[PDB]
């Protein structure tokens, strides 16, 4: 069995490159092949490419081929995917895999094209968009009420939304972030609460945006 | 085809352009026949930094299988022939014909044992371009065929007795050459690419490497059935035409089988200042030219007008 | 140019019963195929390769069959875990150009469930800002399809409005949806109200929650 | 007479040209003709010899042709005159491979002693000079000793081997350690 271990996500401007890596650990490395996959949000796997990593010989798919490399080295057991001339429809999650071929270094090779070991992936986004922290604003308050934090203007993703540091989790509901046609991520999160429970217990959305390093804290009061 | 009378002629099988052109058609045969999935082959011009050529293409499985050829004199030549049944290859030949064509040569790719070819008419032969030098090929022809079956199940069947019964007389005929007083000795390959260290050869479009350890380990002048050797087929073979690397997709039958006939060996022996009396043998092989020459020898082409 | 096609897009199966799902190719692929399980936020798992062969710690109730240009994966009775996208891969070609289905979503079947509908005027923080965001909320419905309208003054809103919804709920199977119209100040204070209003299977009329501005 | 020499543990490579820019029949033996390494057409063989296991060539040259021996791990016993034969050519190359350690260890205290010595092949007479961190030298040919080791030897030393008018140079790393006065 191998390990797959990726890289940081990545934040670039359309035109840039990016290099993601991957670590692969636990077996041995020249017989494995390793494929690159992503996926945009929203949408479905893509095949990028594939490395047959004895042969040092990788193979692209057509639509991206001329802007996108993939290496491994053999020394540290990493593997990498460049790729060239970003564009913003470039934004998706990069999922390095892997697969065993079989005794490579006895001459053995099934070249297998399905994909056993994954990687967790990596968010690598293309925007002309500048980092920037998050905006929060109540969403303030039958016999349950709705409260809740919008979490405006920022970039980029992820953002992280817990409740009362984390002591409220029942009937929470934090939505996926949508983009703005700013070129800015906003997103709610909310909570349905007791009614008789306003004016006594008080709530607090704490909202984390580690890109920007903010960290903000927002009480949320009937008025 | 005519025998000319009274003439003696020259012959010399280690340089002998009949080889080289078998050679090159063999090669060109393969290049358009076998298609590797991706083949890689190296390119280094004093630049500095290399860049390997890659080439990927269509695969398809496809069973290939050996049809003999007949060369016929080029262009301006003529073939001559030796007829002296036990021909040592180079010296004078005082039996010799002129022929149309040579006898149907099946171009069998492989290593260390030479399979599907001629056998000698009289007694077991041995050739060489120089045995006093050790880093040189030895060409053994036999007289009696052994029958040698491989599956692809991983493994090769040769019948213990013959075996021993044409090992005896290959040891009679190295002592002749090297000293009656010698002990031959056969030992497996010594090293170097596995094509070269197993018996390497092709069965219904696969590449088979079988271990030859059992076939190689006696002592000469000094279960017990059949011998079964363990096979392997690969997918990423050293190409034998020039430096290379060939990828070929895995087997798709589950029924493959070849009978051959080992009719010849290809043999290094260990040199050294060792003043043992005892030679070394060990199996060997890899330019497909001394597979030629070993239907070639006794053929030579010249030019007549 | 391999095109995988997956039907159907969307699954809706009730616990503990059979699921099957298929998977077409442009041509063959003979059996060169194979299955992958994905959950929100994490890598795919391989399930089936070789059309029909189980991966190392895939559970019996997983199958998978066909060869050439047609294909399917059936689950045997589904547990809790087994709600997910599948994916299917072809892997025929040479020189390799592998492609992939656009996945089929598993889904719980329950009841009908009818949305709970909140709205959220814009925050004085943001007001301040120079913005004004609205929210409506319908909270714990199902089945997913929802059409949600913005009504200020009366009129129709369209192109100024977003929306999100959540994964389905690991406890209850319900949805919950948002949806967040933002105009400028200036023209949130050039109206009165602001109405959302709620189509749903579970609800036998168009819900409208609403508030005046001020 | 080609001399080459060589570090314990190291890699060499021993060059071999023809004449022209093609692959073609070589072999490499050593002084008793024992078969190192050759090849047949287009596959690399070895021979019975003690090299076989750390001894090979660069094929991607062959094509160039250049047959180079390559060998690592050296041991002091590689040492040989070995002799590539080519085009009925015969390129004779002489390699001597050394070895220097510190008797030892590199952890040592002020005013303590520093030996190191000299592994050499037999029928070799090296020169050897040494050079600590802080300038001091020693020479001699196969033991070198510093009596006394200053704090300021602390670090890597230099030693060059001369032999046949060619030397190699060893780094080695000694601790000398300080103390509260
Ligand atoms: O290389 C693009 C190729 O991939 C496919 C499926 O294998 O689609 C993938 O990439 C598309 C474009 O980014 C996505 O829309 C889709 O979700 C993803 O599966 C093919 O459709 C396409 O030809
Ligand atoms: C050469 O050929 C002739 C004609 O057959 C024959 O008489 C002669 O004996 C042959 N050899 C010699 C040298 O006599
Ligand atoms: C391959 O290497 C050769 C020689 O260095 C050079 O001419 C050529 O541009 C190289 N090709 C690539 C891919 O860089
Ligand atoms: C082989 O050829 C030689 C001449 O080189 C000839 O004298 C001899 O008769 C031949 N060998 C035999 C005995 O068949
Ligand atoms: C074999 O070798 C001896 C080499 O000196 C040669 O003279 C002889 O003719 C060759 N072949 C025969 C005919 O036996
Ligand atoms: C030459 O070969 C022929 C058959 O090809 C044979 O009849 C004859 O004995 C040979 N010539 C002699 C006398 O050596
Ligand atoms: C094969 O040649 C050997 C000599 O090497 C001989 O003893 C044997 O009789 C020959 N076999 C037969 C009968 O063809
Ligand atoms: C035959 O090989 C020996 C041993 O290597 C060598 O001394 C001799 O030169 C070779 N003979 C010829 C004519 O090349
Ligand atoms: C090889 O197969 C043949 C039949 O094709 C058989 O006669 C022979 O006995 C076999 N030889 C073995 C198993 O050594
Ligand atoms: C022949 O093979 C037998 C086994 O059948 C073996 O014991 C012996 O070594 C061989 N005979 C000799 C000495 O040639
Ligand atoms: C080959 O197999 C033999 C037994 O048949 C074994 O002793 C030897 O170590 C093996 N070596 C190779 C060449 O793989
Ligand atoms: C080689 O064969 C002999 C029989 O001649 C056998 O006794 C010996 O064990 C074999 N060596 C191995 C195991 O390779
Ligand atoms: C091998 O030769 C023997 C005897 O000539 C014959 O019985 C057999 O058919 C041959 N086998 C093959 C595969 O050529
Ligand atoms: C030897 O010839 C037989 C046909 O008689 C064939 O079955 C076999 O494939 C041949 N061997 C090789 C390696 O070509
Ligand atoms: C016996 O053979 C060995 C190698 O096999 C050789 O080096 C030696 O000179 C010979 N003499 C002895 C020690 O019997």
């Amino acid at each position: 069995e191998v390990q797959l271990v990726e890289s940081g996500a990545e934040v670039k401007k359309p035109g840039s490159s990016v290099k993601v890596s991957c670590k692969a650990s636990g077996d041995t490395f020249i017989r494995y092949s390793f494929t690159w996959v992503r996926q945009a949000p929203g949408q479905g796997l893509e095949w990028m490419g594939r490395i047959i990593t004895i042969l040092d010989v990788a193979h692209y798919a057509p639509h991206l081929q001329g802007r996108v490399t993939i290496t491994a080295d053999k020394s540290t057991s990493t593997v990498y995917l460049e790729l060239r001339n970003l564009r913003s429809d470039d934004t998706a999650v990069y999922f390095c895999a892997g697969v065993y071929e079989g005794e490579a270094d006895e001459g053995e090779y099934d070249n297998n094209g399905f994909l056993k070991h994954w990687g967790q992936g990596t968010l690598v986004t293309v925007s002309s968009a500048s980092t920037k922290g998050p905006s929060v604003f109540p969403l303030a308050p039958g016999g349950t009420a709705a409260l809740g934090c919008l979490v405006k203007d920022y970039f980029p993703e992820p953002v992280t939304v817990s409740w009362n540091s984390g002591a409220l989790t029942s009937g929470v509901h934090t939505f996926p972030a949508v983009l703005q046609s700013s070129g800015l991520y906003s997103l709610s999160s909310v909570v349905t609460v007791p009614s008789s429970s306003l004016g006594t217990q008080t709530y607090i959305c704490n909202v984390n945006h580690k890109p920007s390093n903010t960290k903000v804290d927002k009480k949320v009061e009937p008025k | 085809e005519v025998v000319l009378v009274n003439v003696t002629e020259n012959f010399n099988m280690w340089k002998n352009d009949m080889v080289e052109q078998m050679h090159e058609d063999i090669c060109s045969l393969w290049d358009q026949s076998l298609k590797p999935c991706v083949k890689l082959t190296p390119l280094c011009v004093g630049a500095g930094s290399c860049n390997t050529s890659v080439i990927t293409q269509a695969c398809p499985k496809v069973s290939f299988e050996p049809i003999p050829i007949h060369y016929c004199a080029p262009a301006g030549f003529a073939i001559l022939k030796c007829n002296n049944k036990t021909f040592n290859g180079t010296g004078p030949c005082t039996n010799v014909s002129t022929v149309q064509c040579t006898h149907g040569i099946r171009p069998v790719v492989s290593s260390q044992l030479l399979l599907n070819g001629s056998l000698a008419e009289e007694e077991v032969v041995i050739r060489s371009v120089n045995f006093t030098d050790n880093a040189k090929t030895i060409i053994v022809q036999l007289n009696t065929s052994v029958e040698i079956n491989c599956t692809g199940a991983g493994h090769c069947n040769i019948a213990r007795a013959k075996w021993n019964n044409t090992l005896k007389q290959i040891a009679s005929k190295l002592r002749e050459q090297f000293g009656n007083n010698k002990t031959i000795i056969f030992k497996q390959s010594s090293g170097g690419d596995p094509e070269i260290v197993t018996h390497w050869f092709n069965c219904g479009g696969e590449f088979f490497y079988c271990n030859s350890t059992q076939l190689f380990n006696s002592t000469w002048f000094n279960g017990s059935d059949t011998i079964t050797l363990p096979c392997r087929i690969k997918q990423i073979i050293n190409m034998w035409c020039k430096v290379g690397k060939a990828m070929y997709a895995p087997p798709i039958s589950g029924q493959i089988r070849c009978s051959s006939n080992i009719t010849g060996l290809l043999l290094t022996r260990d040199g050294g200042n060792s003043n043992n009396e005892s030679e070394i043998f060990r199996p060997g092989g890899g330019d497909m030219r001394d597979n030629w020459r070993s239907e070639l020898y006794k053929y030579k082409v010249v030019k007549i007008e | 140019d391999i095109v995988m096609t997956q039907s159907p897009a969307t699954l809706s199966v009730s616990p503990g019963e059979r699921a099957t799902l298929s998977c077409r190719a442009s041509e063959s692929v003979s059996s060169d195929l194979a299955w992958y399980q994905q959950k929100p936020g994490q890598a795919p798992r391989l399930l089936i390769y070789g059309a029909s062969t189980r991966a190392t710690g895939v559970p019996a109730r997983f199958s998978g069959s066909g060869s050439g240009a047609e294909f399917t994966l059936t689950i045997s009775s589904l547990q809790s875990e087994d709600f997910a996208v599948y994916y299917c891969q072809q892997y025929n070609n040479w020189p390799p150009r592998y492609t992939f289905g656009q996945g089929t979503r598993l889904e719980i079947k329950r009841t009908v469930a009818a949305p709970s509908v909140f709205i959220f005027p814009p925050s004085d923080e943001q007001l301040k800002s120079g913005t004004a965001s609205v929210v409506c909320l319908l909270n714990n419905f199902y089945p997913r399809e929802a059409k949600v309208q913005w009504k200020v003054d009366n009129a129709l809103q369209s192109g100024n409005s977003q929306e999100s919804v959540t994964e389905q709920d690991s406890k209850d199977s319900t949805y919950s949806l948002s949806s967040t119209l933002t105009l400028s100040k200036a023209d949130y204070e050039k109206h009165k109200v602001y109405a959302c209003e709620v189509t749903h299977q579970g609800l036998s009329s168009p819900v409208t929650k609403s508030f005046n501005r001020g | 007479k080609k001399v080459v020499l060589g570090k314990k543990g190291d890699t060499v490579e021993l060059t071999c040209t023809a004449s022209q820019k093609k692959s073609i029949q070589f072999h490499w033996k050593n002084s008793n003709q024992i078969k190192i390494l050759g090849n047949q057409g287009s596959f690399l063989t070895k021979g019975p010899s003690k090299l076989n296991d750390r001894a090979d060539s660069r094929r991607s040259l062959w094509d160039q042709g250049n047959f180079p021996l390559i060998i690592k791990n050296l041991k002091i016993e590689d040492s040989d005159t070995y002799i590539c034969e080519v085009e009925d050519q015969k390129e004779e190359v002489q390699l001597l491979v050394f070895g220097l350690t510190a008797n030892s260890d590199t952890h040592l205290l002020q005013g303590q002693s520093l030996t190191l010595t000299l592994e050499s092949p037999p029928g070799s007479s090296p020169s050897v000079q040494c050079r600590s961190p802080r300038g001091k030298n020693i020479q001699g040919g196969k033991t070198l000793s510093v009596s006394q080791l200053e704090l300021q030897d602390s670090g890597t030393w230099t030693c060059t081997v001369l032999q046949n008018q060619k030397k190699v140079e060893f780094k080695i790393d000694i601790v000398v350690l300080a103390f509260q006065k």
